[PDB]
């Protein structure tokens, strides 16, 4: 059944993002800022189409989700399931 | 107690540390935060391996073959696994690789969220039920004990380790009655030369 | 001391205060005084060593041609079979000889530093020169004046050479050593190096 | 036995080589008189190239599939003398050569003028410094460990 197994992947990667290693990359994310020339960030530099999107990545969550980490990590937990299908789809063996 | 009399110790390492002898041929010891995250590294790989070392002498003493065939059900496709004797009801690769992966995963990340460089390293409180560490005389004893047996342990690891990839297929309780079968012909000459 | 060659000048850094000087350095190994005391100390050991393995190797033969014990010759020891085999008894041998080589090593960096014993700590060898321990290693207590040395490396020389005549002897000759002696004095001008090969 | 190799005593290649090229010399040897010294010239010729055959499968090397022999540079034990066992002879007698010219040029270095000690070589000198690099490897060892092989 790989509606159940697609449902599980997803709901335990969503889960790990959410409780667990949250912190870690978010103490990483703000450890690496945006990227810079020249000693300024590309917005600042003079680029207009490299702004932040402040507005979408808002969010009433008490801890902060927002839709980009539920994309992201959605898409490994779909990754992971997809990846066990197919494994199991097959008979090799070593 | 230099680890070899008649040679100079190191500047970094004085004997302060428990079980601290002065051995660093290769100088990898100077940069002191460098120091700190290799005494927790062996700290964890000796506590590591002497859970683990048992884990190998318990079974090979009993019915159980070795620590070697008890892995190969795994290479066999729709195996399961066994305890002492009796199959496990719940014995394939894919349940058992997620649950070991989610667990330890969130046991070693909740590890690693520790700041205090002495609480990694002995972090005390609710891992000590008995309560041994709360007299600070003799502490360090036990600090010294605990780095010499674990030492050991690695070292057993490794002969361990070797004497299998001597002989496949053969466990280390064998190899010790096939050495004390004739003393005089079975020791390491007859690998060390052809 | 001596010289080694009459109308010779003996070298400046050699000047006779070693045990066994002659002044004999053509091509000048011992410059550096480091140098010296390592090749002193080479000497030494090299050499000590070799008068046993000359001892060792020509005794017996001398004592199985008179006839009181059959042994097998220097060269088909190893061929023969004992309690043990070979490898075993390398292994052990090389376990020993690593520990004491490196005490001694340790000794020769660093002068009067391991003289204390590492179990029983009360026991100690009195302090002396590096390469004559003496102490325990003495139990007779003989005087270590400088005659003895003298006499031990000259003997350790003669030993040098040979031993070095006894492996190219017989490498030439499949003969050994005692019956290669008895075949020249057959008869000397017959059975020389020129007249045979 | 090695690469698929055939020995040079069992091969069949070799010996049509050697009858061929004896055959070449047998051609030229029969217009000469017998007993002039081309024919003794041409018979030693013969002789050189049936001993130089003869050793050549005496000494265990392998020919290939068209009949010429390979050397092996691999490091097994039954070739020490194709490569290994020269190639060591060949490092001594080269460091021999430098180990003296090095000499030589600090026993020069001393003097205000060394150009003209270049240019025009002392004999004296140069035999006492020759025979030193006999024992190069020791000093150089020793020379190594001091210090002093390198400038600072
Ligand atoms: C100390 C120097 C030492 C020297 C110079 C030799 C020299 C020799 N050994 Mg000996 N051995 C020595 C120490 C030892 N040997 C042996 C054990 C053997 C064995 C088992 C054999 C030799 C053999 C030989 C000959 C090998 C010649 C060749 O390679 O062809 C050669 C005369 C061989 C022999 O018996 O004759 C060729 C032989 O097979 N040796 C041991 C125990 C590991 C030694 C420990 O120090
Ligand atoms: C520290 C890590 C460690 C690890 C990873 C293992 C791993 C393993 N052990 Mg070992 N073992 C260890 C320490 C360890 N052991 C120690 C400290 C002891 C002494 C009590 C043993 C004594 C032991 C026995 C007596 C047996 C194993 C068995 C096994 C295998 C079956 C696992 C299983 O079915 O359990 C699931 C168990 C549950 C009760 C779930 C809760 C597995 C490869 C089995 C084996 O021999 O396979 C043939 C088995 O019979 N182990
Ligand atoms: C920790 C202690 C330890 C012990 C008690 C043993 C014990 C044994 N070994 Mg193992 N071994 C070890 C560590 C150990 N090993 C390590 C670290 C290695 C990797 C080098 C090996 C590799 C090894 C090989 C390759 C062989 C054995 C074999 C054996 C048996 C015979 C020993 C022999 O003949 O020479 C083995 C000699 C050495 C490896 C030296 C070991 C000295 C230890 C490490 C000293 C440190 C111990 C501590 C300070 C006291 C014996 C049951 C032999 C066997 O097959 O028996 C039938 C065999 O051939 N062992
Ligand atoms: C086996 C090694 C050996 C070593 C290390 C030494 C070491 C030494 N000798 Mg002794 N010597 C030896 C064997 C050795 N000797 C033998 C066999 C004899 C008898 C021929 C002598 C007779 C002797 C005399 C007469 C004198 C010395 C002296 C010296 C000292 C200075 C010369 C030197 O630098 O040699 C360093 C030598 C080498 C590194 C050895 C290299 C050998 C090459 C590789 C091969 C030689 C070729 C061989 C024929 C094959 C030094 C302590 C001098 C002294 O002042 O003593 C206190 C001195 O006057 N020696
Ligand atoms: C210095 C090192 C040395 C070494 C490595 C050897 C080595 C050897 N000796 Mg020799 N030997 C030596 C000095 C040495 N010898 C000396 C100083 C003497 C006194 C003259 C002898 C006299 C001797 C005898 C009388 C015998 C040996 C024999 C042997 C062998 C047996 C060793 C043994 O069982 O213990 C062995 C190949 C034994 C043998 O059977 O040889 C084949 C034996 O019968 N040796
Ligand atoms: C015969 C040659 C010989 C000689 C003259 C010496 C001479 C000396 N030795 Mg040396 N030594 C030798 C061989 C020799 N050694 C050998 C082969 C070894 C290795 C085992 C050593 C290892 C050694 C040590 C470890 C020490 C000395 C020390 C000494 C000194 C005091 C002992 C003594 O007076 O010896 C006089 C020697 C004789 C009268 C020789 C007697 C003949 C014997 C019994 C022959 C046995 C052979 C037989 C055929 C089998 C003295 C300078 C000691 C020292 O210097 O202390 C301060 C000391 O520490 N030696
Ligand atoms: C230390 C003293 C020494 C002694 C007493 C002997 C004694 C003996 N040798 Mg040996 N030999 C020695 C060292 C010694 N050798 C050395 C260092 C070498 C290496 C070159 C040789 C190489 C050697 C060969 C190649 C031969 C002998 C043979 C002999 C015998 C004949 C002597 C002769 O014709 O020339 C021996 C002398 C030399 C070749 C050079 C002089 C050796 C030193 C410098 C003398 C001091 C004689 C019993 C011959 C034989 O087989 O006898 C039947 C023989 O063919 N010897
Ligand atoms: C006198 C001894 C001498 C020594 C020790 C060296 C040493 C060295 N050479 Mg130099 N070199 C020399 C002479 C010497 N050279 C001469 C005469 C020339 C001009 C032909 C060169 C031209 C040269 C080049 C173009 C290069 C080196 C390089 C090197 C280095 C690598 C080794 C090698 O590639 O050799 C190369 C060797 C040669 C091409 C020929 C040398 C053979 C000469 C003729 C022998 C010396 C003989 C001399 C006349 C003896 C007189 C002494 C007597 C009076 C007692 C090494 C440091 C290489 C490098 O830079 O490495 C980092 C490199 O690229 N050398
Ligand atoms: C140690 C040694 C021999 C040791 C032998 C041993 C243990 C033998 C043991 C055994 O036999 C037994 C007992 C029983 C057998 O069953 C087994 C074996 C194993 C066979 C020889 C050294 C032998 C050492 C030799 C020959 C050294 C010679 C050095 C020379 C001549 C140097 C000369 C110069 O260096 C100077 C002095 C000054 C410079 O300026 C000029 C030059 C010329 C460079
Ligand atoms: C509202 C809310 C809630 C809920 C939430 C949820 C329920 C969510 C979900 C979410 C989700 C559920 C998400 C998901 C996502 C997903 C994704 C993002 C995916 C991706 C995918 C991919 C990327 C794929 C790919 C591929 C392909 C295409 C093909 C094949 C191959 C592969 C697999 C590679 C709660 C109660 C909690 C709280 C309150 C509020």
């Amino acid at each position: 059944s790989p509606s159940i197994v697609i449902s599980l992947s997803t709901g335990l990667s969503l889960f790990l993002g959410r409780f667990v290693f949250f912190n870690f990359q978010r103490e990483n994310v703000a450890k690496q800022g945006l990227p810079e020339q020249n000693g300024k960030t590309h917005f600042e530099a003079g680029d207009d189409r490299a702004k932040e999107y402040v507005s979408l990545l808002k969010s009433n969550d008490p801890i902060g989700f927002n839709i980009v980490d539920v994309l992201a990590w959605g898409s490994i937990g779909h990754i992971v399931a997809y990846y066990i299908l197919a494994t199991s789809s097959n008979g090799y063996d070593p | 107690a230099h680890w070899m009399p008649g040679e100079p110790r190191p500047a970094y390492l004085d004997g302060s540390a428990p079980g601290d002898f002065g051995f660093d041929p290769l100088g990898l010891g100077e940069v002191p935060a460098n120091l700190e995250r290799y005494k927790e590294s062996e700290l964890i790989h000796c506590r590591w391996a002497m859970l683990a070392v048992p884990g190998i002498l318990v079974p090979e003493a009993l019915g159980y073959g070795n620590w070697v065939k008890a892995q190969e059900w795994a290479a066999l496709p729709g195996g399961q696994a066994t305890y002492l004797g009796n199959p496990v009801p719940w014995g394939t690769l894919p349940t058992i690789l997620a649950i070991e992966f989610l667990a330890i995963a969130f046991v070693e990340h909740q590890r690693s969220m520790e700041k205090d460089p002495e609480k990694k390293k002995y972090p005390g409180g609710a891992f000590d039920p008995l309560g041994y560490s709360k007299d600070p005389k003799k502490l360090e004893e036990l600090k010294v004990k605990e780095i010499k047996n674990g030492r050991l342990a690695l070292l057993a690891f490794v002969g361990f380790c070797v004497q299998q990839s001597a002989y496949p297929g053969t466990g280390p309780l064998e190899n010790l009655a096939t050495h004390l079968a004739d003393p005089w012909h079975n020791n390491i000459g007859d690998i060390v030369i052809p | 001391k001596g010289e080694w060659l009459p109308g010779l000048a003996s070298p400046d850094y050699l000047t006779g205060s070693l045990a066994g000087d002659n002044g004999f350095d053509p091509l000048g190994l011992a410059e550096d005084p480091e140098n010296l005391k390592w090749f002193v100390q080479a000497e030494l050991v090299h050499g000590r060593w070799a008068m046993l393995g000359v001892a060792g190797m020509l005794l017996p033969e001398v004592f199985t041609k008179i006839g009181i014990i059959n042994v097998p010759e220097w060269y088909d020891a190893g061929k023969e079979q004992y309690f043990a085999s070979s490898s075993t008894l390398f292994v052990i041998e090389f376990i020993l000889f690593h520990y004491v080589e490196i005490r001694r090593w340790q000794d020769i960096k660093n002068p009067g530093s391991v003289n204390q014993d590492p179990i029983f700590k009360q026991y100690s060898l009195p302090k002396g020169e590096v390469g004559y321990p003496g102490g325990i290693f003495n139990p007779l207590n003989f005087a270590p004046t400088q005659e003895a040395k003298e006499k031990e490396l000259a003997n350790g020389r003669l030993a040098m050479l040979a031993f070095l005549g006894f492996v190219v002897q017989h490498n030439v000759t499949g003969k050994g050593p005692f019956e290669n002696l008895l075949q020249h004095l057959s008869d000397p001008w017959h059975n020389t190096i020129v007249q045979t090969f | 036995d090695i690469s698929g190799l055939t020995p040079c005593k069992d091969s069949k290649q070799f010996a049509k080589r050697e009858k061929q090229q004896i055959k070449k010399l047998e051609s030229s040897l029969k217009l000469y008189a017998p007993e002039s010294a081309p024919a003794l010239a041409l018979n030693a010729q013969i002789e050189k190239t049936k001993r130089r055959f003869d050793n050549y499968g005496k000494y265990g090397l392998l020919c290939g599939s068209d009949g010429l022999p390979h050397l092996i540079v691999n490091g097994d034990q039954r070739h020490w003398g194709e490569f290994i066992t020269p190639g060591i002879l060949f490092l001594y007698i080269a460091g021999w050569i430098g180990w003296v010219g090095r000499s030589y040029l600090i026993a020069i270095s001393g003097e205000k003028k060394p150009a003209m000690k270049e240019i025009i070589i002392d004999v004296p000198l140069a035999s006492r410094i020759i025979f030193r690099g006999f024992i190069w490897p020791v000093a150089a060892y020793r020379e190594f460990l001091n210090g002093d092989l390198i400038a600072k």
